[PDB]
Protein backbone atom coordinates (compact mmCIF):
# COMPACT_ATOMS: atom_id res chain seq x y z
CA UNK A 1 0.00 0.00 0.00
CA UNK A 2 3.37 2.44 0.43
CA UNK A 3 4.66 1.59 -2.58
CA UNK A 4 1.43 1.87 -4.61
CA UNK A 5 0.72 5.23 -2.66
CA UNK A 6 3.92 6.72 -3.59
CA UNK A 7 3.41 5.57 -7.27
CA UNK A 8 -0.25 7.40 -7.19
CA UNK A 9 1.55 10.41 -6.24
CA UNK A 10 3.70 10.02 -9.57
CA UNK A 11 0.45 9.10 -11.47
CA UNK A 12 -1.17 12.46 -10.00
CA UNK A 13 1.61 14.94 -10.94
CA UNK A 14 1.60 13.51 -14.46
CA UNK A 15 -2.69 14.02 -14.68
CA UNK A 16 -1.79 17.68 -13.18
CA UNK A 17 0.60 18.15 -16.13
CA UNK A 18 -1.63 16.60 -18.64
CA UNK A 19 -4.33 19.13 -17.53
CA UNK A 20 -1.75 21.78 -17.88
CA UNK A 21 -0.57 20.65 -20.87
CA UNK A 22 -3.89 20.42 -22.96
CA UNK A 23 -4.38 24.11 -22.14
CA UNK A 24 -1.69 25.50 -22.58
CA UNK A 25 -1.36 23.47 -26.10
CA UNK A 26 -4.93 24.41 -27.35
CA UNK A 27 -3.85 27.86 -26.50
CA UNK A 28 -1.02 27.39 -28.59
CA UNK A 29 -2.69 25.70 -31.44
CA UNK A 30 -5.83 28.81 -31.95
CA UNK A 31 -2.73 31.79 -31.41
CA UNK A 32 -0.21 29.92 -34.10
CA UNK A 33 -3.26 29.69 -36.34
CA UNK A 34 -4.53 33.36 -36.06
CA UNK A 35 -1.08 34.40 -36.50
CA UNK A 36 -0.43 33.31 -40.16
CA UNK A 37 -3.67 34.14 -41.79
CA UNK A 38 -5.30 37.26 -39.44
CA UNK A 39 -2.72 39.89 -41.01
CA UNK A 40 -3.58 39.02 -45.01
CA UNK A 41 -7.38 38.68 -44.12
CA UNK A 42 -7.64 42.09 -42.77
CA UNK A 43 -5.29 43.20 -45.85
CA UNK A 44 -8.00 41.44 -48.00
CA UNK A 45 -10.87 43.41 -45.63
CA UNK B 1 8.05 46.60 -79.00
CA UNK B 2 9.71 46.07 -82.54
CA UNK B 3 12.32 44.20 -82.68
CA UNK B 4 14.85 45.63 -84.96
CA UNK B 5 12.91 48.83 -85.76
CA UNK B 6 14.13 51.79 -82.84
CA UNK B 7 11.52 54.83 -82.07
CA UNK B 8 13.11 56.87 -85.23
CA UNK B 9 12.09 54.76 -87.80
CA UNK B 10 9.07 53.09 -86.68
CA UNK B 11 6.78 54.50 -83.89
CA UNK B 12 4.48 52.53 -82.04
CA UNK B 13 1.22 53.73 -80.27
CA UNK B 14 -1.11 51.98 -77.75
CA UNK B 15 -4.96 51.97 -79.31
CA UNK B 16 -6.00 52.45 -75.50
CA UNK B 17 -4.53 52.89 -72.19
CA UNK B 18 -6.03 49.41 -71.30
CA UNK B 19 -6.10 46.30 -72.97
CA UNK B 20 -9.48 45.12 -74.23
CA UNK B 21 -11.34 42.78 -72.31
CA UNK B 22 -14.92 42.81 -73.94
CA UNK B 23 -14.16 39.72 -75.09
CA UNK B 24 -12.56 37.85 -71.86
CA UNK B 25 -13.51 34.07 -71.20
CA UNK B 26 -13.81 34.46 -67.01
CA UNK B 27 -10.91 32.14 -65.54
CA UNK B 28 -12.20 29.69 -62.61
CA UNK B 29 -9.23 30.29 -61.12
CA UNK B 30 -8.43 33.96 -60.95
CA UNK B 31 -10.04 37.69 -61.34
CA UNK B 32 -8.41 40.54 -63.07
CA UNK B 33 -8.21 43.11 -60.54
CA UNK B 34 -6.84 46.11 -63.01
CA UNK B 35 -5.16 46.28 -65.98
CA UNK B 36 -3.41 49.22 -67.89
CA UNK B 37 -1.02 49.40 -70.90
CA UNK B 38 1.90 51.88 -70.86
CA UNK B 39 4.51 53.25 -73.47
CA UNK B 40 8.11 53.27 -72.22
CA UNK B 41 10.55 55.11 -74.70
CA UNK B 42 14.18 55.08 -73.47
CA UNK B 43 16.95 56.76 -74.93
CA UNK B 44 20.42 55.25 -74.82
CA UNK B 45 23.95 56.76 -74.48
CA UNK B 46 25.50 55.60 -77.76
CA UNK B 47 22.37 57.21 -79.72
CA UNK B 48 20.75 60.37 -78.10
CA UNK B 49 18.38 60.72 -81.23
CA UNK B 50 17.57 56.95 -81.71
CA UNK B 51 14.57 55.94 -78.66
CA UNK B 52 13.81 52.41 -78.27
CA UNK B 53 10.12 52.21 -78.17
CA UNK B 54 7.67 49.58 -76.08
CA UNK B 55 4.23 48.76 -74.74
CA UNK B 56 3.45 47.06 -71.73
CA UNK B 57 0.48 45.87 -70.53
CA UNK B 58 0.17 44.42 -67.04
CA UNK B 59 -3.24 42.34 -65.29
CA UNK B 60 -3.21 42.49 -61.30
CA UNK B 61 -4.63 39.30 -60.78
CA UNK B 62 -6.09 37.92 -57.53
CA UNK B 63 -6.29 34.10 -56.77
CA UNK B 64 -9.39 32.65 -55.59
CA UNK B 65 -8.49 31.22 -52.84
CA UNK B 66 -11.27 28.60 -52.13
CA UNK B 67 -10.00 25.11 -53.63
CA UNK B 68 -6.37 25.63 -51.74
CA UNK B 69 -8.64 26.20 -48.68
CA UNK B 70 -10.76 23.56 -48.97
CA UNK B 71 -8.47 21.26 -49.97
CA UNK B 72 -5.42 22.13 -47.39
CA UNK B 73 -6.02 24.73 -45.41
CA UNK B 74 -9.14 22.32 -43.53
CA UNK B 75 -7.08 19.14 -42.81
CA UNK B 76 -4.79 21.07 -41.50
CA UNK B 77 -6.53 22.46 -39.07
CA UNK B 78 -8.17 19.39 -38.30
CA UNK B 79 -4.81 17.33 -37.53
CA UNK B 80 -3.59 20.48 -35.84
CA UNK B 81 -6.84 20.37 -33.74
CA UNK B 82 -6.28 16.88 -33.08
CA UNK B 83 -3.11 17.43 -31.35
CA UNK B 84 -3.88 19.14 -28.25
CA UNK B 85 -6.55 15.73 -27.31
CA UNK B 86 -3.36 13.77 -26.45
CA UNK B 87 -2.95 15.96 -23.44
CA UNK B 88 -6.89 14.85 -22.30
CA UNK B 89 -6.39 10.68 -23.35
CA UNK B 90 -5.14 9.15 -19.80
CA UNK B 91 -1.72 7.30 -19.93
CA UNK B 92 -3.39 3.99 -18.82
CA UNK B 93 -5.25 4.11 -21.53
CA UNK B 94 -1.92 3.09 -23.52
CA UNK B 95 -3.28 4.98 -26.81
CA UNK B 96 -1.92 8.03 -26.12
CA UNK B 97 1.15 7.38 -28.17
CA UNK B 98 -0.56 5.97 -31.29
CA UNK B 99 -3.02 8.91 -31.67
CA UNK B 100 0.05 11.61 -31.58
CA UNK B 101 2.22 9.26 -33.78
CA UNK B 102 -1.01 8.27 -36.27
CA UNK B 103 -1.54 12.33 -36.07
CA UNK B 104 2.07 13.19 -37.36
CA UNK B 105 1.69 10.39 -39.85
CA UNK B 106 -1.39 11.63 -41.34
CA UNK B 107 0.49 14.89 -41.18
CA UNK B 108 3.10 13.50 -43.31
CA UNK B 109 1.04 12.14 -46.00
CA UNK B 110 -1.03 15.24 -46.17
CA UNK B 111 2.47 17.16 -46.42
CA UNK B 112 3.43 14.52 -49.48
CA UNK B 113 0.79 16.16 -51.40
CA UNK B 114 1.09 19.81 -50.40
CA UNK B 115 4.78 19.97 -51.34
CA UNK B 116 4.04 19.31 -55.36
CA UNK B 117 1.33 22.46 -54.90
CA UNK B 118 3.44 24.76 -52.61
CA UNK B 119 5.30 26.64 -55.02
CA UNK B 120 8.98 25.76 -55.37
CA UNK B 121 9.97 29.68 -55.91
CA UNK B 122 12.84 29.85 -52.95
CA UNK B 123 12.57 33.77 -52.99
CA UNK B 124 10.51 33.68 -49.79
CA UNK B 125 8.56 31.04 -48.21
CA UNK B 126 4.70 31.00 -48.65
CA UNK B 127 2.05 31.48 -46.09
CA UNK B 128 0.84 28.10 -45.99
CA UNK B 129 4.58 26.90 -45.66
CA UNK B 130 4.95 28.45 -42.71
CA UNK B 131 2.06 26.63 -41.51
CA UNK B 132 2.67 23.52 -42.25
CA UNK B 133 6.07 24.18 -40.50
CA UNK B 134 4.31 25.77 -37.57
CA UNK B 135 1.73 22.74 -37.75
CA UNK B 136 4.91 20.00 -37.87
CA UNK B 137 7.03 21.44 -34.99
CA UNK B 138 3.36 21.62 -32.99
CA UNK B 139 3.04 17.91 -33.26
CA UNK B 140 6.79 16.78 -32.39
CA UNK B 141 6.79 19.05 -29.60
CA UNK B 142 3.21 17.66 -28.66
CA UNK B 143 4.95 14.37 -28.76
CA UNK B 144 8.55 14.87 -27.41
CA UNK B 145 5.95 16.25 -24.29
CA UNK B 146 3.91 13.54 -24.45
CA UNK C 1 17.71 76.70 -63.45
CA UNK C 2 17.41 75.09 -66.69
CA UNK C 3 18.17 71.84 -67.21
CA UNK C 4 17.91 68.55 -70.15
CA UNK C 5 14.92 66.76 -69.58
CA UNK C 6 14.54 63.18 -71.05
CA UNK C 7 10.65 63.55 -70.69
CA UNK C 8 10.51 65.18 -73.74
CA UNK C 9 11.39 63.07 -76.91
CA UNK C 10 14.04 64.34 -78.10
CA UNK C 11 15.72 65.50 -75.28
CA UNK C 12 15.15 69.29 -74.70
CA UNK C 13 16.76 71.89 -72.05
CA UNK C 14 13.81 73.20 -69.78
CA UNK C 15 12.93 75.19 -67.11
CA UNK C 16 12.75 73.58 -63.66
CA UNK C 17 9.33 73.98 -62.05
CA UNK C 18 9.69 76.27 -59.28
CA UNK C 19 10.15 74.51 -55.65
CA UNK C 20 12.99 71.80 -58.17
CA UNK C 21 16.33 73.67 -58.83
CA UNK C 22 19.13 70.78 -59.43
CA UNK C 23 19.88 69.07 -62.39
CA UNK C 24 20.68 65.54 -62.55
CA UNK C 25 21.98 62.05 -65.38
CA UNK C 26 20.79 58.97 -64.00
CA UNK C 27 22.81 56.26 -66.01
CA UNK C 28 22.70 52.40 -65.93
CA UNK C 29 23.02 49.43 -68.35
CA UNK C 30 20.27 46.87 -69.09
CA UNK C 31 19.89 44.39 -71.96
CA UNK C 32 21.21 46.23 -74.71
CA UNK C 33 24.73 48.17 -73.60
CA UNK C 34 25.89 45.32 -75.90
CA UNK C 35 25.47 47.57 -78.55
CA UNK C 36 23.51 50.68 -77.22
CA UNK C 37 25.51 51.66 -73.98
CA UNK C 38 23.89 52.87 -70.92
CA UNK C 39 20.34 53.83 -70.29
CA UNK C 40 19.90 57.96 -69.81
CA UNK C 41 17.61 59.50 -68.12
CA UNK C 42 18.08 63.44 -67.76
CA UNK C 43 15.54 65.94 -65.99
CA UNK C 44 15.69 67.90 -62.89
CA UNK C 45 14.55 67.70 -59.30
CA UNK C 46 14.25 69.27 -55.67
CA UNK C 47 17.28 67.07 -53.98
CA UNK C 48 19.50 64.86 -55.82
CA UNK C 49 18.09 61.10 -56.47
CA UNK C 50 18.45 57.69 -54.76
CA UNK C 51 20.82 55.50 -56.39
CA UNK C 52 20.32 52.00 -57.27
CA UNK C 53 23.95 49.93 -56.53
CA UNK C 54 24.03 49.52 -60.85
CA UNK C 55 22.67 52.89 -61.31
CA UNK C 56 25.45 56.06 -61.38
CA UNK C 57 23.35 59.36 -60.55
CA UNK C 58 25.45 62.59 -60.68
CA UNK C 59 23.70 66.10 -59.14
CA UNK C 60 24.47 69.55 -59.87
CA UNK C 61 23.28 72.60 -59.55
CA UNK C 62 24.51 74.97 -62.89
CA UNK C 63 22.55 75.20 -65.94
CA UNK C 64 22.81 72.99 -69.01
CA UNK C 65 25.15 70.58 -66.10
CA UNK C 66 23.36 67.50 -66.88
CA UNK C 67 24.14 66.82 -71.06
CA UNK C 68 23.54 63.54 -72.38
CA UNK C 69 27.31 61.83 -72.87
CA UNK C 70 27.10 62.49 -76.52
CA UNK C 71 26.09 66.66 -76.65
CA UNK C 72 29.17 68.94 -75.26
CA UNK C 73 27.29 71.09 -71.96
CA UNK D 1 28.72 26.12 -87.52
CA UNK D 2 28.23 23.11 -89.05
CA UNK D 3 27.27 23.87 -92.83
CA UNK D 4 30.83 26.55 -92.26
CA UNK D 5 33.89 25.13 -90.74
CA UNK D 6 37.53 26.67 -89.30
CA UNK D 7 38.72 27.21 -93.12
CA UNK D 8 35.42 29.21 -94.01
CA UNK D 9 34.38 30.86 -90.66
CA UNK D 10 36.29 32.36 -87.96
CA UNK D 11 34.66 32.86 -84.43
CA UNK D 12 35.48 35.06 -82.38
CA UNK D 13 33.88 36.92 -79.05
CA UNK D 14 32.28 40.21 -79.80
CA UNK D 15 34.79 43.53 -78.62
CA UNK D 16 33.44 46.15 -76.99
CA UNK D 17 35.51 49.44 -75.69
CA UNK D 18 35.82 51.58 -73.26
CA UNK D 19 37.80 54.99 -73.02
CA UNK D 20 38.90 54.09 -76.41
CA UNK D 21 40.82 50.86 -75.83
CA UNK D 22 38.85 47.67 -76.38
CA UNK D 23 38.57 44.56 -75.06
CA UNK D 24 36.71 41.36 -75.54
CA UNK D 25 33.18 40.55 -74.05
CA UNK D 26 34.03 37.12 -72.54
CA UNK D 27 31.35 36.51 -70.85
CA UNK D 28 27.52 35.99 -70.95
CA UNK D 29 25.39 39.66 -71.07
CA UNK D 30 23.17 39.89 -68.26
CA UNK D 31 20.82 42.89 -67.80
CA UNK D 32 21.47 44.12 -63.91
CA UNK D 33 18.06 45.68 -64.49
CA UNK D 34 16.05 44.03 -66.13
CA UNK D 35 16.82 40.36 -65.35
CA UNK D 36 14.71 38.42 -63.43
CA UNK D 37 16.29 36.31 -61.14
CA UNK D 38 15.48 32.61 -61.38
CA UNK D 39 13.60 31.22 -58.50
CA UNK D 40 15.52 28.16 -57.42
CA UNK D 41 19.37 29.30 -59.16
CA UNK D 42 21.30 31.82 -58.52
CA UNK D 43 23.96 32.63 -61.58
CA UNK D 44 27.39 32.66 -59.58
CA UNK D 45 29.89 32.78 -62.61
CA UNK D 46 29.03 33.00 -66.35
CA UNK D 47 32.63 33.01 -68.67
CA UNK D 48 32.69 32.92 -72.16
CA UNK D 49 35.65 30.78 -74.42
CA UNK D 50 36.13 30.50 -78.06
CA UNK E 1 -18.21 3.29 -29.91
CA UNK E 2 -18.76 -0.57 -29.52
CA UNK E 3 -14.94 -1.11 -28.59
CA UNK E 4 -14.97 -1.38 -24.70
CA UNK E 5 -13.50 2.01 -22.85
CA UNK E 6 -10.79 -0.43 -21.43
CA UNK E 7 -7.05 -1.57 -21.39
CA UNK E 8 -6.80 -3.34 -24.34
CA UNK E 9 -9.59 -1.46 -26.37
CA UNK E 10 -8.86 0.19 -29.42
CA UNK E 11 -10.97 3.13 -30.31
CA UNK E 12 -8.25 5.98 -30.91
CA UNK E 13 -6.54 3.70 -32.64
CA UNK E 14 -9.19 2.77 -35.17
CA UNK E 15 -10.85 5.96 -35.24
CA UNK E 16 -7.09 8.08 -36.42
CA UNK E 17 -6.10 5.15 -38.65
CA UNK E 18 -9.75 5.52 -40.34
CA UNK E 19 -8.68 9.33 -40.44
CA UNK E 20 -5.24 8.11 -42.06
CA UNK E 21 -7.30 6.07 -44.24
CA UNK E 22 -9.56 9.46 -45.68
CA UNK E 23 -6.51 11.51 -45.93
CA UNK E 24 -5.07 8.77 -48.11
CA UNK E 25 -8.27 9.35 -50.14
CA UNK E 26 -7.98 12.49 -50.20
CA UNK E 27 -4.59 12.35 -51.77
CA UNK E 28 -6.45 10.39 -54.13
CA UNK E 29 -9.67 12.37 -54.51
CA UNK E 30 -7.17 15.45 -55.29
CA UNK E 31 -5.33 13.59 -58.39
CA UNK E 32 -9.00 13.35 -60.12
CA UNK E 33 -10.86 16.85 -58.77
CA UNK E 34 -10.04 20.00 -61.15
CA UNK E 35 -7.87 22.40 -59.65
CA UNK E 36 -10.27 25.34 -60.57
CA UNK E 37 -12.53 27.66 -56.86
CA UNK E 38 -15.69 28.24 -58.73
CA UNK E 39 -17.50 25.77 -56.24
CA UNK E 40 -16.91 23.03 -53.95
CA UNK E 41 -17.46 19.29 -55.26
CA UNK E 42 -20.26 17.30 -53.78
CA UNK E 43 -17.60 14.51 -53.45
CA UNK E 44 -15.50 16.98 -51.70
CA UNK E 45 -18.40 18.52 -49.84
CA UNK E 46 -18.94 14.72 -48.80
CA UNK E 47 -14.88 14.27 -47.83
CA UNK E 48 -14.97 17.42 -45.69
CA UNK E 49 -17.77 16.42 -43.26
CA UNK E 50 -16.19 12.85 -43.34
CA UNK E 51 -13.46 14.31 -42.03
CA UNK E 52 -14.80 15.99 -39.55
CA UNK E 53 -17.09 13.65 -38.10
CA UNK E 54 -14.15 11.77 -37.79
CA UNK E 55 -12.27 14.36 -35.82
CA UNK E 56 -15.34 14.71 -33.58
CA UNK E 57 -15.47 10.82 -33.41
CA UNK E 58 -12.10 10.87 -32.02
CA UNK E 59 -13.05 13.89 -29.45
CA UNK E 60 -15.53 11.57 -28.19
CA UNK E 61 -13.66 8.29 -27.79
CA UNK E 62 -10.81 10.47 -26.27
CA UNK E 63 -13.76 11.64 -23.65
CA UNK E 64 -15.17 8.30 -23.03
CA UNK E 65 -11.78 7.06 -22.25
CA UNK E 66 -11.20 10.23 -19.77
CA UNK E 67 -14.15 9.21 -18.29
CA UNK E 68 -13.83 5.53 -17.97
CA UNK E 69 -9.85 5.79 -16.77
CA UNK E 70 -10.74 8.21 -13.78
CA UNK E 71 -9.70 6.37 -10.39
CA UNK E 72 -11.03 7.46 -6.29
CA UNK E 73 -7.22 8.55 -5.73
CA UNK E 74 -7.78 11.22 -8.83
CA UNK E 75 -10.92 12.24 -9.29
CA UNK E 76 -14.12 13.47 -6.87
CA UNK E 77 -17.29 12.12 -8.92
CA UNK E 78 -19.97 14.24 -9.20
CA UNK E 79 -23.28 13.40 -7.71
CA UNK E 80 -24.85 15.18 -10.28
CA UNK E 81 -23.38 13.68 -13.47
CA UNK E 82 -23.37 10.33 -11.96
CA UNK E 83 -27.42 10.22 -11.16
CA UNK E 84 -27.49 11.49 -15.22
CA UNK E 85 -25.49 8.94 -16.49
CA UNK E 86 -26.27 5.92 -14.07
CA UNK E 87 -30.10 6.64 -13.39
CA UNK E 88 -31.80 9.59 -15.76
CA UNK E 89 -30.72 8.77 -18.63
CA UNK E 90 -31.51 4.79 -17.93
CA UNK E 91 -35.82 6.24 -17.03
CA UNK E 92 -35.28 8.87 -19.94
CA UNK F 1 9.72 6.08 -23.46
CA UNK F 2 8.44 3.21 -20.41
CA UNK F 3 8.13 -0.58 -21.67
CA UNK F 4 4.89 -0.61 -19.96
CA UNK F 5 3.30 1.45 -22.27
CA UNK F 6 3.30 -0.88 -24.56
CA UNK F 7 4.07 1.93 -27.76
CA UNK F 8 8.31 1.68 -28.38
CA UNK F 9 7.94 -0.31 -31.85
CA UNK F 10 5.12 1.44 -32.61
CA UNK F 11 6.89 4.74 -32.79
CA UNK F 12 10.35 3.52 -34.16
CA UNK F 13 8.81 1.24 -36.99
CA UNK F 14 6.36 4.73 -37.78
CA UNK F 15 9.14 6.48 -38.32
CA UNK F 16 10.85 4.36 -40.78
CA UNK F 17 7.98 4.42 -42.56
CA UNK F 18 7.67 8.64 -42.45
CA UNK F 19 10.94 8.42 -43.66
CA UNK F 20 10.11 5.79 -46.50
CA UNK F 21 7.53 8.21 -47.90
CA UNK F 22 10.69 11.01 -47.75
CA UNK F 23 12.78 8.04 -49.95
CA UNK F 24 9.54 7.88 -52.08
CA UNK F 25 9.16 11.54 -52.20
CA UNK F 26 12.91 12.85 -52.74
CA UNK F 27 13.47 9.86 -55.45
CA UNK F 28 10.87 11.35 -57.69
CA UNK F 29 13.12 14.54 -58.09
CA UNK F 30 16.57 13.36 -58.73
CA UNK F 31 17.87 11.61 -61.81
CA UNK F 32 18.73 7.68 -61.24
CA UNK F 33 22.26 8.36 -61.66
CA UNK F 34 25.01 6.36 -60.14
CA UNK F 35 27.84 9.10 -60.10
CA UNK F 36 27.13 9.84 -56.36
CA UNK F 37 24.40 9.40 -53.82
CA UNK F 38 23.05 12.79 -53.12
CA UNK F 39 23.28 14.19 -49.66
CA UNK F 40 19.87 13.94 -48.45
CA UNK F 41 19.94 10.01 -49.82
CA UNK F 42 22.64 9.46 -47.46
CA UNK F 43 21.13 11.25 -44.78
CA UNK F 44 18.02 9.35 -45.45
CA UNK F 45 20.06 5.49 -45.50
CA UNK F 46 21.91 6.96 -42.77
CA UNK F 47 18.82 7.27 -40.80
CA UNK F 48 17.39 4.65 -41.83
CA UNK F 49 20.03 2.29 -40.79
CA UNK F 50 20.04 3.48 -37.40
C1 LIG G 1 2.42 46.37 -62.04
O1 LIG G 1 3.66 46.33 -62.69
C2 LIG G 1 3.78 47.26 -63.75
C3 LIG G 1 5.12 47.03 -64.42
O2 LIG G 1 5.23 45.68 -64.81
C4 LIG G 1 3.62 48.69 -63.22
O3 LIG G 1 3.61 49.55 -64.34
C5 LIG G 1 4.07 50.86 -63.99
O4 LIG G 1 2.97 51.69 -63.72
C6 LIG G 1 3.31 53.00 -63.33
C7 LIG G 1 2.05 53.73 -62.94
O5 LIG G 1 1.18 52.83 -62.28
C8 LIG G 1 4.04 53.67 -64.50
O6 LIG G 1 4.46 54.96 -64.16
C9 LIG G 1 4.06 55.86 -65.21
O7 LIG G 1 4.93 55.75 -66.31
C10 LIG G 1 4.67 56.60 -67.41
C11 LIG G 1 5.68 56.32 -68.51
O8 LIG G 1 5.62 57.42 -69.39
C12 LIG G 1 6.79 57.49 -70.23
O9 LIG G 1 6.69 58.60 -71.08
C13 LIG G 1 6.52 59.85 -70.43
C14 LIG G 1 6.34 60.91 -71.49
O10 LIG G 1 5.27 60.54 -72.33
C15 LIG G 1 4.11 61.33 -72.00
O11 LIG G 1 3.53 61.84 -73.17
C16 LIG G 1 3.18 60.87 -74.15
C17 LIG G 1 2.57 61.61 -75.31
O12 LIG G 1 2.52 62.99 -75.01
C18 LIG G 1 2.21 59.83 -73.57
O13 LIG G 1 2.06 58.72 -74.44
C19 LIG G 1 2.74 59.28 -72.25
O14 LIG G 1 1.79 58.47 -71.59
C20 LIG G 1 3.10 60.42 -71.30
O15 LIG G 1 1.99 61.22 -70.99
C21 LIG G 1 7.73 60.14 -69.53
O16 LIG G 1 7.52 61.29 -68.74
C22 LIG G 1 7.93 58.97 -68.57
O17 LIG G 1 9.03 59.21 -67.71
C23 LIG G 1 9.79 58.04 -67.35
O18 LIG G 1 11.07 58.16 -67.87
C24 LIG G 1 11.67 59.41 -67.57
C25 LIG G 1 13.01 59.44 -68.28
O19 LIG G 1 13.23 58.20 -68.91
C26 LIG G 1 11.82 59.59 -66.06
O20 LIG G 1 12.13 60.93 -65.73
C27 LIG G 1 10.52 59.26 -65.32
O21 LIG G 1 10.73 59.09 -63.94
C28 LIG G 1 9.89 57.97 -65.83
O22 LIG G 1 10.68 56.84 -65.54
C29 LIG G 1 8.05 57.67 -69.38
O23 LIG G 1 9.10 57.72 -70.31
C30 LIG G 1 4.67 58.05 -66.96
O24 LIG G 1 4.21 58.91 -67.98
C31 LIG G 1 3.73 58.25 -65.76
O25 LIG G 1 3.83 59.55 -65.23
C32 LIG G 1 2.79 59.78 -64.26
O26 LIG G 1 3.32 59.84 -62.97
C33 LIG G 1 4.38 60.77 -62.82
C34 LIG G 1 4.87 60.65 -61.39
O27 LIG G 1 4.27 59.53 -60.80
C35 LIG G 1 3.90 62.19 -63.14
O28 LIG G 1 4.99 63.08 -63.25
C36 LIG G 1 3.17 62.23 -64.48
O29 LIG G 1 2.49 63.45 -64.66
C37 LIG G 1 2.13 61.12 -64.59
O30 LIG G 1 1.08 61.29 -63.67
C38 LIG G 1 4.11 57.27 -64.64
O31 LIG G 1 5.42 57.49 -64.19
C39 LIG G 1 5.29 52.85 -64.82
O32 LIG G 1 5.99 53.37 -65.92
C40 LIG G 1 4.86 51.44 -65.18
N1 LIG G 1 6.01 50.64 -65.48
C41 LIG G 1 6.04 49.67 -66.41
C42 LIG G 1 7.37 48.96 -66.56
O33 LIG G 1 5.08 49.36 -67.10
C43 LIG G 1 2.29 48.80 -62.48
O34 LIG G 1 2.14 50.03 -61.81
C44 LIG G 1 2.19 47.74 -61.39
N2 LIG G 1 0.88 47.82 -60.79
C45 LIG G 1 0.50 47.47 -59.54
C46 LIG G 1 1.58 46.97 -58.61
O35 LIG G 1 -0.65 47.59 -59.15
Amino acid sequence: QESNNAAAEWKYVAMVMDHILLGVFMLVCIIGTLAVFAGRLIELN
Amino acid sequence: GTWTYDGSVVAINPESDQPDLSNFMESGEWVIKESRGWKHSVTYSCCPDTPYLDITYHFVMQRLPLYFIVNVIIPCLLFSFLTGLVFYLPTDSGEKMTLSISVLLSLTVFLLVIVELIPSTSSAVPLIGKYMLFTMVFVIASIIIT
Amino acid sequence: IVCHTTATSPISAVTCPPGENLCYRKMWCDAFCSSRGKVVELGCAATCPSKKPYEEVTCCSTDKCNPHPKQRP
Amino acid sequence: SLKYTAKEITLSLKQDAKENRTYPVEWIIIDPEGFTENGEWEIVHRPARV
Amino acid sequence: YFLPAQAGGQKCTVSINVLLAQTVFLFLIAQKIPETSLSVPLLGRFLIFVMVVATLIVMNCVIVLNVSQRTPTTHAMSPRLRHVLLELLPRL
Amino acid sequence: LPADSGEKTSVAISVLLAQSVFLLLISKRLPATSMAIPLIGKFLLFGMVL
